[PDB]
RNA sequence: CCCCAUGUGGACCCGCCCCUUGGGGUGUGUCCAAAGGGCUUUGCCCGCUUCCGGAUGGGCCCGCGUCCCAUCAGCUAGUUGGUGGGGUAAUGGCCCACCAAGGCGACGACGGGUAGCCGGUCUGAGAGGAUGGCCGGCCACAGGGGCACUGAGACACGGGCCCCACUCCUACGGGAGGCAGCAGUUAGGAAUCUUCCGCAAUGGGCGCAAGCCUGACGGAGCGACGCCGCUUGGAGGAAGAAGCCCUUCGGGGUGUAAACUCCUGAACCCGGGACGAAACCCCCGACGAGGGGACUGACGGUACCGGGGUAAUAGCGCCGGCCAACUCCGUGCCAGCAGCCGCGGUAAUACGGAGGGCGCGAGCGUUACCCGGAUUCACUGGGCGUAAAGGGCGUGUAGGCGGCCUGGGGCGUCCCAUG
RNA sequence: GCCUACGGGCAGGCGCCGAGGGUAGGGCCCGUGACUGGGGCGAAGUCGUAACAAGGUAGCUGUACCGGAAGGUGCGGCUGGAU
């Protein structure tokens, strides 16, 4: 099985390339919560088709760039922004937590 | 090329050797394939000697060149041996 | 601690630091003496304390309590030291053992010998 | 090596009678007989009262001290006793027990322990057949013990196995006294070894 | 605010004992009916009615206690002695068949949540089966 | 080594059919092979060529897991992606050219520190901590740094080319060398072995074989370094010699201990004496199966057996409490002990000696280090009014968490089968 | 220049990449170290007596100013302030 994981587009700004945000749920093995770490993939978009807020499955597959070794495999659901926005703040609060400085 | 091999594994002064598969080129007493039965040279027990005819058959049916000592040895538990006419 | 807590910021371990420096992890190491003398002890005790003062294979200036009724170093006596603080005397934690390189085992010690580099003596 | 000096005297530090004597162990001669007091300047003064280590360690010293044998030997069976399937209180005992030097004054070819372990180490004892000569070989069920045809005639031999004359052997056990033979059954339930021991207080001071 | 509601209902149960109260009330839930429906059998309650407080869905739990004692404190036994919530929102307890406790050397109850219904231990273990625990009681 | 031919077959472009990342088939065009040697010479043995599958060994890629510091918070420009081209066995910014402005980070990027990873091992009730020689698996290096050449396979420890540092030879133009292979020298250090035997065995390379090679390996040597096993005797023997110690001078202790009596017989002496080794081979048979035959032992004159046969090493810590073990003498806050609390300033069960005792025993102690004890980083399993601990107070971002009923999904979760 | 079957090959020459070095200019980490800050100690003395009793001016605290220092006072705050 060519492993197949299931998340969202967070960037069309590459070329052929879409930025896949997946989550995995997993207990703690320790104190056994259960933990959402997350990771992006990069994957192959030969044809521009999949927009950003559309949920995907991403197939792994024979190496395309450095990065991408995932082609996207289908549409899951389409039109999904909250997912992005999360993604985008959580990002935007980066440019707080500095040290260099802030302001008012 | 695959050969079916002693790797010996008594003590000192304790030879106990194990019939086994192997890629020519490992250790003496490596990572092996498949083991394919025991042999002890003092024989310190009425059986010292097990071989598992049929899937030594099947490695020999692959051309896994067995050494002298080892063709010896299977020989004895008739790997080779046909029969009547 | 909650348990998110934990999981945010997990249990920190607790780090040990040698009480024996000097040996850099050895048991025992050589040095030669510089200052050979009497020192006085501390709270509630008194006397006259023999001490070394021992320059190290391992770089380190170290003064070392030199045990047993009576001994013989000197400026320039090749020892060797072990583990093994003195509680009546601060920044002491080091014992010399006795009967290696320079140091004697105690004259006349018919006890602990062992701990004292005296050889079994005949006819006792 | 195994424990040569005096010993009625363990006899009186354990203030029982350990037996690891022999013929006078018997007779008006114990000193547990005329001095039931401890060895030393001081076995005549009134005891304090013992530590619960005091008592956990002698029971494991008295318990020791009957069987001959070393603390590293005796540990380490403590330890294969516990690995057991069993009570190791009993599991114990019976892998005593089953020492040859043991099981040979069991069967009365030797008048005591320390006897019998020179009669094992000076090769006259057979077992099924064969020269055996280490006082802690394993006897297993089923086990013939004899003595050598060559050690046959000794005085002590003949000596002894006249007193089998009228004792009667181990319940696990069984005397050919005539052919010089003994065979060992079956491991001793508890029941049958009637040792001063609570093997209890031993498994107590070894979980320490 | 309210985020345990089982942690809510055991608890309600625990301090109503402890004052020897007939009888407490808890505002309802199917699941909640279930874990009482388990009390109920192993005897830890007399059992529980469901009741209308305000034209609002609730549980009335009646409490079982041991019998007056002699002495100069003769506050009943408790039946049940130790009420305990285990698997717990912000920490969940998932365990599989083969890991599934015993409370007290036999003697007192886990319920378990799982996909075969709300089971104790021994039920559980009976039909093969794990999954959340719950609680655990004596 | 090279050209021409046959080409079963394969390789390449192009087109079609199935399949679906470069997979299988098919059609025309092209293009591609080869080596001989031996003999028991009219046929056997070894080797050669193209191709299909097996077998074994590797390349590459992805999910998940992988130490400490936030008193390191922003990092990046071949950097991130595209198109084309080069290179490779093959994917890929791996390389190059042009185009786009991306990529990563508080779920800790980047920086600093430390470390080869694992099967396991130590400890621990567990959970966890600690560790990864020796055996086995993967990795990485072969004086430091580059680099490619041969080839199935290397960017190659005892192969090559260059630079640097070091050492040696030199006629001063230049050249040589690489034990982190075995053994050994030397320095460093608290500390770590023989310049041994043998290719008899197993394994490896080359050969049709005989054989050659093999510091892989099989053994011996040195070191109580560790574990295990064995010995220095066994039985009898006084109301209990001497000597040493205590004493209230009555006696008590070492102590059945000794002596002495019988018994046994480690050491050692003589004799026998191994298994490990039966194949390769040769003969019959067919070259197969199967049968017959011979050669070969480093260990080692060892283990082991038989006969003879001598009473024949004991030491170290400890004895105030934890903690098993007590008296005398000397000493006098001295000498000294001391893990901790403490002891010693004239009656010391704590210093030192002695007698006696306890604990282990060819070992016993010490130091160093890991785990334990330490629910003293608390997942199991802790806390914060006064003991250390609630942010000075609010707002609210990420995140964490969240009522009652019904139904779908089945991600978590649970069960079964299988790898 | 060499070989040739005239197709081409070899030596050689140039160029990129490149270990390394040169100049300038930053940043970082260890070795030594002139001169220095207190600090903890550690033998029983100097001069005080701030705190503990209402400690003889209730005590403590942030912040000021004075003082070498202990402390004193100012402004608030606290009770962990005695009748
Ligand atoms: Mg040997
Ligand atoms: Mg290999
Ligand atoms: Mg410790
Ligand atoms: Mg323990
Ligand atoms: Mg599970
Ligand atoms: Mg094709
Ligand atoms: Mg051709
Ligand atoms: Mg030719
Ligand atoms: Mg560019
Ligand atoms: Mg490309
Ligand atoms: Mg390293
Ligand atoms: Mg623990
Ligand atoms: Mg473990
Ligand atoms: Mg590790
Ligand atoms: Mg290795
Ligand atoms: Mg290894
Ligand atoms: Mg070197
Ligand atoms: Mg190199
Ligand atoms: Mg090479
Ligand atoms: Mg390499
Ligand atoms: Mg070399
Ligand atoms: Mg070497
Ligand atoms: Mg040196
Ligand atoms: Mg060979
Ligand atoms: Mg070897
Ligand atoms: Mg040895
Ligand atoms: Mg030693
Ligand atoms: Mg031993
Ligand atoms: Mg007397
Ligand atoms: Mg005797
Ligand atoms: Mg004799
Ligand atoms: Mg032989
Ligand atoms: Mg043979
Ligand atoms: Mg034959
Ligand atoms: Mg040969
Ligand atoms: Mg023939
Ligand atoms: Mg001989
Ligand atoms: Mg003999
Ligand atoms: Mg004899
Ligand atoms: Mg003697
Ligand atoms: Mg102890
Ligand atoms: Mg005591
Ligand atoms: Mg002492
Ligand atoms: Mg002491
Ligand atoms: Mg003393
Ligand atoms: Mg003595
Ligand atoms: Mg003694
Ligand atoms: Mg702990
Ligand atoms: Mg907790
Ligand atoms: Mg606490
Ligand atoms: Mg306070
Ligand atoms: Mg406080
Ligand atoms: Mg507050
Ligand atoms: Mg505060
Ligand atoms: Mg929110
Ligand atoms: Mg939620
Ligand atoms: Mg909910
Ligand atoms: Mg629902
Ligand atoms: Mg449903
Ligand atoms: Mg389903
Ligand atoms: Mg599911
Ligand atoms: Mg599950
Ligand atoms: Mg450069
Ligand atoms: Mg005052
Ligand atoms: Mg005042
Ligand atoms: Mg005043
Ligand atoms: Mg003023
Ligand atoms: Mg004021
Ligand atoms: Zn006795």
């Amino acid at each position: 099985p060519k492993k197949v994981l299931t998340g969202v587009v967070v960037s069309d700004k590459m070329q052929k390339t879409v930025t896949v945000l997946v989550e995995r749920q997993f207990p703690h093995p320790l104190y056994g919560k259960v933990i959402k770490r997350s990771k992006k993939y990069l994957a192959h978009d030969p044809e521009e088709k999949y927009k950003l807020g559309d949920v995907v499955e991403i197939i792994e597959s024979r190496p395309i760039s450095k990065r991408k070794r995932f082609r996207v495999l289908r549409l899951v659901e389409s039109g999904r922004m909250d997912l992005v926005e999360k993604y985008l703040i959580r990002r935007q609060n980066y440019e707080s937590l500095s040290k260099r400085g802030g302001k008012a | 090329m695959v050969k079916i091999r002693l790797a010996r594994f008594g003590s000192k002064h304790n030879p106990h050797y194990r019939i086994v598969v192997t890629d020519a080129r490992r250790k003496r007493d490596g990572k092996y394939i498949e083991k394919i039965g025991y042999y002890d040279p003092r024989k310190t027990t009425p059986d010292w000697l097990k071989v598992d005819v049929e899937r030594a058959r099947y490695w020999l049916s692959v051309g896994a060149q067995p050494t002298d000592t080892a063709r010896r040895l299977l020989r004895q538990a008739g790997v080779f041996r046909q029969e009547a006419r | 601690p909650t348990i998110n807590q934990l999981v945010r910021k997990g249990r920190e371990k607790v780090r040990k630091k040698s009480k024996v420096p000097a040996l850099k992890g050895a048991p025992f190491r050589r040095g030669v003496c510089t200052v050979v003398r009497t020192v006085t002890p501390k709270k509630p005790n008194s006397a006259l304390r023999k001490v070394a003062k021992v320059r190290l294979t391992s770089g380190y200036e170290v003064t070392a309590y030199i045990p047993g009724e009576g001994h013989n170093l000197q400026e320039h006596s090749v020892v060797l030291i072990r583990g093994g603080r003195v509680k009546d005397l601060p920044g002491v934690r080091y014992h010399i053992v006795r009967g290696v390189y320079d140091a004697a085992g105690v004259k006349d010690r018919k006890k602990s010998r062992s701990k004292y580099g005296t050889k079994k003596p005949k006819e006792a | 090596g195994r424990y040569i000096g005096p010993v009625c005297r363990l006899c009186r530090r354990e203030g029982v009678k350990l037996y690891l004597k022999g013929e006078r162990c018997y007779s008006p001669k114990c000193a547990m007989e005329r001095r039931p007091y401890p060895p030393g300047q001081h076995g005549q003064k009134r005891a304090r009262r013992p530590s619960d280590y005091a008592v956990r360690l002698r029971e494991k010293q008295k318990l020791r001290r009957i069987y001959g044998i070393s603390e590293r030997q005796f540990r380490n069976l403590f330890e294969e006793a516990s690995k057991k399937k069993g009570v190791t209180g009993s599991v114990f005992l019976g892998l005593l027990e089953s020492r040859l030097d043991n099981v040979v004054y069991r069967l009365g070819f030797a008048v005591s322990r320390r006897q019998a372990r020179q009669l094992v180490r000076h090769g006259h004892i057979t077992v099924n057949g064969r020269r055996v000569d280490l006082p802690s070989y394993r006897v297993r069920p089923g086990d013939e013990i004899a003595v050598a045809e060559k050690s046959r005639n000794l005085e002590l031999i003949r000596q002894n196995l006249e007193a089998m004359k009228g004792r009667k052997v181990g319940p696990w056990l069984s005397l050919d006294v005539e052919g010089m033979k003994g065979k060992f059954l079956r491991l001793p339930d508890r029941e049958d070894l009637a040792l001063p021991v609570n093997e209890q207080l031993v498994i107590e001071f070894y979980s320490r | 605010m309210l985020t345990d509601p089982i942690a809510d209902m055991l608890t309600r149960i625990r301090n109503a004992t402890r004052v020897y109260k007939e009888s407490t009330d808890v505002p309802a839930s199917r699941f909640k009916e279930e874990i009482l429906r388990i009390l109920a059998r192993e005897g830890f309650i007399k059992g529980y009615e469901r009741v209308d407080v305000d034209g609002k869905p609730y549980l009335r739990v009646y409490l079982k206690y041991g019998p007056r004692r002699q002495g100069p404190d003769p506050r009943p036994e408790q039946v049940i002695h130790h009420i305990r919530r285990i698997s717990k929102p912000g920490r969940r307890v998932y365990v599989g068949v083969k890991e599934i406790p015993r409370v007290r050397r036999g003697l007192g109850i886990a319920i378990l949540s799982t996909s075969k219904g709300v089971l104790t231990d021994r039920e559980a273990r009976k039909l093969g089966v794990g999954g959340e625990l719950i609680c655990e009681v004596w």
